[PDB]
């Protein structure tokens, strides 16, 4: 019958549930290094001279 | 005198008209310089031919009401010339817009043609000129005194000139709007009747939605029509000034409200 | 892919002959047009272009006025009608396609030659004219141009082409660095603006021919004197 | 579009221009429709000039120098609010309907309606065809109209149980700029691709007519 | 006795859940308060990309950040040069009903698909001039809402019918299919490194797959109506979803859970598609109220508008140099930002 799926869904959820997981605020920390880090080449953050843009 | 009374009120009329048809005209050149699909309309570009071309002949009337009997022989024939051009452009651009509601309403499919809006202008533009070439040549304008039934002038334009046989007026001014008002009574009824044919088909007989739209047309078209009538066959004086200040004041306004009221989301 | 040409023959001069190359294998109607004439002993030249569409059309100075190219695109036919014929025409004709677009890869395929025997411009300097090699031993060719042919818009215009004892032309390199579609990669193309160089790493066999320089900055384009490999 | 290249690839772009508006301006001539309503009600075979030619099935019948495209969505058996917007731009939307069952009456009166007050069709017009209007008019005298629509109250015939049906169908409309063409087609004795141009015709006239400003 | 598994069912999501509270111990806008907000962005448009003749329902920037595809209703693919705004191709399709597009990594291929259930790969670098359809990829039951390349034989498309797939081109069967949708897939996005992807579906989630073995890592549960957009922060540890619930997110695939929400007051309508920056801090959506709202990536505040379409924003690209950004439109126009 329907035991089908709901054991599947029972194992994939098992499966899903035990990893290893992090702080938040250790996330929140990468994502900021990462965006804080890299501002050096973001040419719509930090707008390049109007002789480096090739649409200009 | 009564020269100043018709002076004042046809500058008045033809300035109240004049600001309203010029505010659709810059109407139009800010929606073609703002949106994208404005420059692929041929309806807007025809009202608004039409617009410039009866703020152009309020422009030329004023000139000739305001510098009227003054000047050489020369003058009055250049400002007959240019009147007369104006006057045969409104008339042919209120008769491509008939040609266009026909290519709407009657022949409703395939009426693509490329380059349709210069062949519009070709015609509107240049069949006019050629009819001002053709009444010129044989130098039929001139000085047009408006005489009263005191036997004595109260108006003076510069016009087709008192010749004592006055055919070339007649056959083009009063004659090239009668073929214009029978082309687009023609428009219209062929209009009426495919409107009213095709609603005895699609069995939505008497409740259908366009032949309530059709009316509305065909009522709207009669009134101009008819209103441009009277305004051309009744002489002007003292009295029937009034009525056509407000027709040009009319004239413009209504342009202008449609103008706005359909291409203003 | 094939392009055969047909027309040959002995000419008297001042006479007239009509060369017709038929394109078969390819989407014809795209592709831009030249002729590439050789003579008996010396380098290639080109001659017409014809654009795809027929909207554009350039002849050399020297053919000027006595050829007319055209192309019929429904038949897949390239014509090449020669007009007052001189004794400096008897060449061997060449057909070229050439598609132009972002990328593309123009001179790519040559047809294979009809011979006809007949009874300013950039200056390409192939300084040297021979050189004897062994399979195995790297080696370099240069080129110098007259103009500097790197574009304002970062391109340099410049061809590279391989004939085999032979056989047709082929194309190696294009923009001076781009290797061809079906070329092995020992062949690789260096230099700057008025200075260009092609060194064939890892020499091997069925590289013995001769290689010219062309290029494509503005018309008539100008081939090379031509440096040949040897063993 | 200095470089010799540059004007070659320029004059090749300026080609695909005018081939685009070439390919514009020839299928901008074509009548495009949209075919629902339930299954098993004879949207296959309305009009049996039809050539045909799993996801949208498109039939391209011609009459009076015209072209109709005929798109048949059902079959699709997914989120109808995820891929509908794609036939915004139909002109209008036939709908056929299967008189002689009883039981996917609801089912197709509530597709109708579904369809109808559409957000991106509130202001395209419906040609609803009643198929089958023989066998309904023949077993309507055994199975009454009240198995279905227990609010009947008419004279229980084929005229008026018809007229109370199609009334029941347009009774869904709600909306302004939007009529809804009815017919009843019989499938043996009726030849309905003349119903279809001229209710065509009339939903262009009434675009072209609110274009001019006219309501 | 199926209430059992059920029961066993739910008090693994409710031990899911307190895990996830448990990790949750500060908050995304809370840490980057302290950081300096970016000012007003002020992009106007550099090129108008015109020349199709209906909607346009997909674009996509190639690898070398010059070339882009257009997919349009009016069956056409038109291949463009962005800095000249020439058109390198134009390619006409065998259905005119297509709702998605994607340009190899390596610009020798263009795939497309849409209501024939098909995803067909087409040839640019043919020995013949012209460009040929190269295979039809048919084993979807369900018109395709995306498609990605991820080498020159390998595709994954996602469709209507609940399931996503990753196809051997060259071959032309399914390899892997990644099931386990419940509402139909509206979109998928691949990590920077082509070793994950994620898929957001109509029924309000999104999913973390592993490609080369076919299962479903984590299921993120934030929004309350369907997802048409997804992307994936630059660095691939993050990604963020848009919906049609004008609200988009921004999940974390190693926190497991939401870390903070960009929405409005004055935004009633749907997202209809997002795109981060060169480097993660702008956060870009298309709306269905015709503007696209740039975001500030870090503290939820909207920093400016590219108000520049008549008609719904459909798709939306930044260049893979981080450049331009490319938007397409129900208007039948493209524009380029900078
Ligand atoms: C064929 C299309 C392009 C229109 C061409 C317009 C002109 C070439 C023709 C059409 C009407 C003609 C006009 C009709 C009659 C007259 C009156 C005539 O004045 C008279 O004194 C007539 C005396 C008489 O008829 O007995 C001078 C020419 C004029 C203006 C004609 C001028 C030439 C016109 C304008
Ligand atoms: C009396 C005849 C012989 C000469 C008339 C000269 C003048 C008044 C006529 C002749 C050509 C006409 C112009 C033809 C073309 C245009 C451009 C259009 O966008 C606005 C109207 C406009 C500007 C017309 C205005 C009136 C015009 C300038
Ligand atoms: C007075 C002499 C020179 C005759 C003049 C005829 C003029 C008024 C006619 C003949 C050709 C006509 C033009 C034909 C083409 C165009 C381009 C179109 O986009 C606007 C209308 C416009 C500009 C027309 C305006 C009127 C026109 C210029
Ligand atoms: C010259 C005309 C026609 C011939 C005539 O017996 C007397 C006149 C003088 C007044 C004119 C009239 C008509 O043509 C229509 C005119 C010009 C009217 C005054 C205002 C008018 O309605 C317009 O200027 C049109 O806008
Ligand atoms: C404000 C003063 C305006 C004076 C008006 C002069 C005559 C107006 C004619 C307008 C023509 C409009 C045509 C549409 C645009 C086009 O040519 O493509
Ligand atoms: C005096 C009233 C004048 C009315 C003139 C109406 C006819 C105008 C003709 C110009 C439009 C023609 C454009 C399509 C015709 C074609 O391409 O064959
Ligand atoms: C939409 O594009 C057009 C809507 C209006 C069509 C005009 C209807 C006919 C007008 C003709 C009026 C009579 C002619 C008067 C000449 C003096």
């Amino acid at each position: 019958a329907s035991i089908a799926q709901a054991r599947k869904l029972v194992e994939q959820l098992k499966m899903e549930a035990n990893i290893d997981r992090i702080k938040v605020s250790k996330a929140a920390a990468d994502l900021m290094a990462y965006c804080e880090a890299h501002a050096k080449e973001d040419p719509l953050l930090t707008p390049v001279p109007a002789s480096e843009n090739p649409f200009r | 005198s009564t020269v100043h009374i018709l002076t004042r009120i046809s500058q008045a009329g033809c300035g109240v008209s004049m600001i309203f048809l010029a505010f659709t005209i810059i109407l139009y050149a800010f929606l073609r310089l703002s949106r994208e699909r404005f420059k692929s309309e041929d309806a807007p570009k025809i009202h608004v031919a039409l617009g410039g071309s009866l703020f152009l002949l309020n422009l030329a009337f004023l000139v000739n009401v305001g510098s009227g009997s003054k000047g050489s022989d020369a003058a009055c024939w250049a400002r007959g010339a240019v009147f007369h051009y104006f006057l045969l452009c409104a008339f042919t651009w209120m008769g491509l817009e008939a040609f266009h509601l026909y290519l709407l309403a009657v022949r409703v499919f395939n009426t693509y043609f490329g380059h349709y809006f210069l062949k519009l202008s070709l015609v509107g533009w240049g069949l006019p000129a050629l009819m001002v070439i053709g009444t010129g040549s044989a130098n039929s304008y001139g000085l047009y005194t408006i005489r009263d039934r005191e036997n004595r002038t109260s108006l003076e334009l510069c016009w087709f000139r008192e010749g004592t046989t006055m055919y070339a007026l007649y056959i083009t001014v009063h004659g090239y709007f009668l073929i214009t008002f029978l082309f687009g009574m023609v428009v219209l009824a062929l209009v009426v009747w495919k409107i009213f044919t095709l609603s005895r088909a699609t069995a939505v007989k008497e409740r259908g939605k366009n032949r309530k739209k059709v009316l509305t047309l065909l009522g709207l078209s009669s009134l101009v029509g008819v209103t441009w009538g009277l305004a051309i066959f009744t002489p002007l004086g003292l009295s029937t000034v009034y009525i056509f200040a407000l027709f040009n004041s009319l004239q413009g306004v209504f342009i202008c409200c449609w103008f706005t009221i359909l291409y203003l989301p | 892919v094939q392009l055969v040409e047909s027309g040959g023959g002995l000419v008297q001069p001042g006479g007239s002959r009509k060369l017709s190359c038929s394109a078969s294998g390819f989407a014809f109607s795209s592709f831009g047009m030249h002729w590439v004439r050789q003579a008996p002993e010396k380098g290639l030249e080109w001659v017409a272009y014809i654009s795809s569409g027929s909207g554009t059309i350039y002849y050399a100075d020297t053919v000027k006025g006595r050829f007319t190219i055209s192309r019929d695109d429904p038949k897949n036919t390239l014509f090449l009608q020669m007009t007052s014929l001189r004794s400096e025409d008897t060449a061997m004709y060449y057909c070229v396609r050439s598609i132009y677009y972002y990328g593309s890869s123009p001179f790519d395929f040559w047809g294979q030659g009809t011979t006809l025997t007949v009874s300013s411009d950039i200056v390409m300097t192939q300084a040297t004219s021979s050189v004897p090699v062994t399979p195995g031993e790297s080696v370099s060719i240069s080129c110098r141009s007259s103009k500097s042919l790197l574009h304002s818009n970062g391109n340099t215009y410049l061809y590279w082409f391989l004939q085999r004892p032979g056989q047709s032309p082929q194309l190696l390199i294009y923009r001076m660095s781009n290797l061809a579609s079906g070329v092995p990669d020992r062949f690789s193309g260096s230099g700057s603006g008025t200075a260009f160089t092609l060194t064939i790493s890892r020499l091997e066999a069925e590289d013995v021919g001769v290689y010219y320089c062309m290029q494509h900055l503005e018309y008539p384009l100008t081939f090379g004197a031509g440096t040949k490999l040897e063993l | 579009t200095l470089s010799a290249e540059e004007r070659a690839a320029l004059e090749r772009s300026k080609a695909i221009e005018k081939n685009l508006k070439e390919d514009g301006i020839s299928a901008a001539k074509d009548v495009k429709l949209l075919l629902l309503g339930a299954d098993n009600s004879g949207k296959s075979t309305i009009v049996k000039q039809m050539k045909i030619i799993t996801g949208i099935v498109e039939t391209h019948f011609t009459f009076k120098n015209l072209h109709f495209r005929l798109f048949d969505v059902g079959g699709q058996r997914s989120e109808r609010k995820k891929w509908i917007h794609c036939f915004e731009d139909v002109t209008a939307i036939i709908f056929c309907v299967d008189l002689s069952d009883y039981n996917r009456m609801h089912e197709s009166l509530m597709l109708f309606d579904s369809i109808c007050n559409n957000k991106f069709f509130i202001d395209t017009s419906i040609i609803l065809f009643l198929n089958k209007k023989d066998l309904f008019g023949e077993k309507i005298k055994k199975s009454p109209l009240t198995i279905c629509f227990p609010e009947y109250t008419g004279p229980n015939t084929y005229e008026d149980a018809a007229a109370y049906i199609q009334a029941q169908f347009e009774s869904k409309n709600r909306s302004p700029n939007k009529e809804i063409y009815c017919h009843m087609t019989c499938a043996t004795d009726t030849n309905n691709a003349q119903v279809i141009f001229d209710a065509v015709t009339d939903i262009i006239i009434a675009n072209n007519l609110r274009g001019c400003g006219l309501y | 006795e199926l209430d059992q598994l059920r029961q066993e069912a739910e008090q693994l999501k409710n031990q899911i859940r307190d895990a996830r509270k448990a990790c949750a111990d500060a908050t995304l806008s809370q840490i980057t308060n302290n950081i300096d907000p970016v000012g007003r962005i002020q992009m106007r448009t550099r090129r108008t990309l015109r020349g199709h003749l209906a909607k346009i329902y997909a674009m996509h920037w190639g690898t070398d950040s010059r070339l882009l595809v257009s997919a349009s209703q009016d069956g056409k693919l038109i291949i463009w040069d962005s800095y000249t705004t020439n058109k390198v191709h134009a390619i006409p399709l065998r259905s005119s009903w297509v709702m998605t597009c994607a340009y190899a990594p390596s610009g020798n291929y263009v795939a497309c698909g849409g209501l024939d259930n098909i995803c067909s790969i087409y040839n640019l670098k043919t020995r013949e001039g012209n460009v040929r359809v190269s295979r039809e990829l048919a084993g979807h039951t369900g018109y395709l809402s995306c498609c990605r390349f991820l080498d020159d034989n390998q595709i994954v498309t996602s469709s209507g019918d609940t399931t996503c797939a990753l196809w051997d081109i060259e071959t032309g069967q399914q390899t892997t299919t990644f099931t386990g949708h419940t509402g139909d897939v509206m979109s998928l996005s691949l990590a920077p490194d082509t070793r994950l992807f994620v898929s957001g579906a109509c029924d309000a989630s999104a999913k973390l797959w592993d490609v080369r073995e076919g299962m479903c890592r984590q299921t993120f549960t934030g929004h309350e109506s369907d997802i048409n957009a997804i992307c994936f922060f630059p660095n691939g540890n993050a990604f963020a979803t848009g919906s049609d619930d004008a609200t988009c997110r921004l999940f974390d695939l190693r926190a497991d859970q939401e870390l903070m929400t960009y929405s409005h007051d004055n935004i009633i309508c749907g997202i209809t598609s997002v795109s981060f920056s060169k480097s993660g801090r702008l956060l870009l959506a298309g709306y269905d109220d015709f503007n696209c709202n740039v975001w500030d990536a870090l503290k939820a505040d909207r920093a400016g508008v590219l108000a520049g379409h008549d008609n719904r924003v459909s798709c939306l690209g930044v260049t893979d140099d981080g450049m331009a950004v490319a938007t397409g439109s129900w208007d039948s126009f493209l524009k380029i930002w900078n």
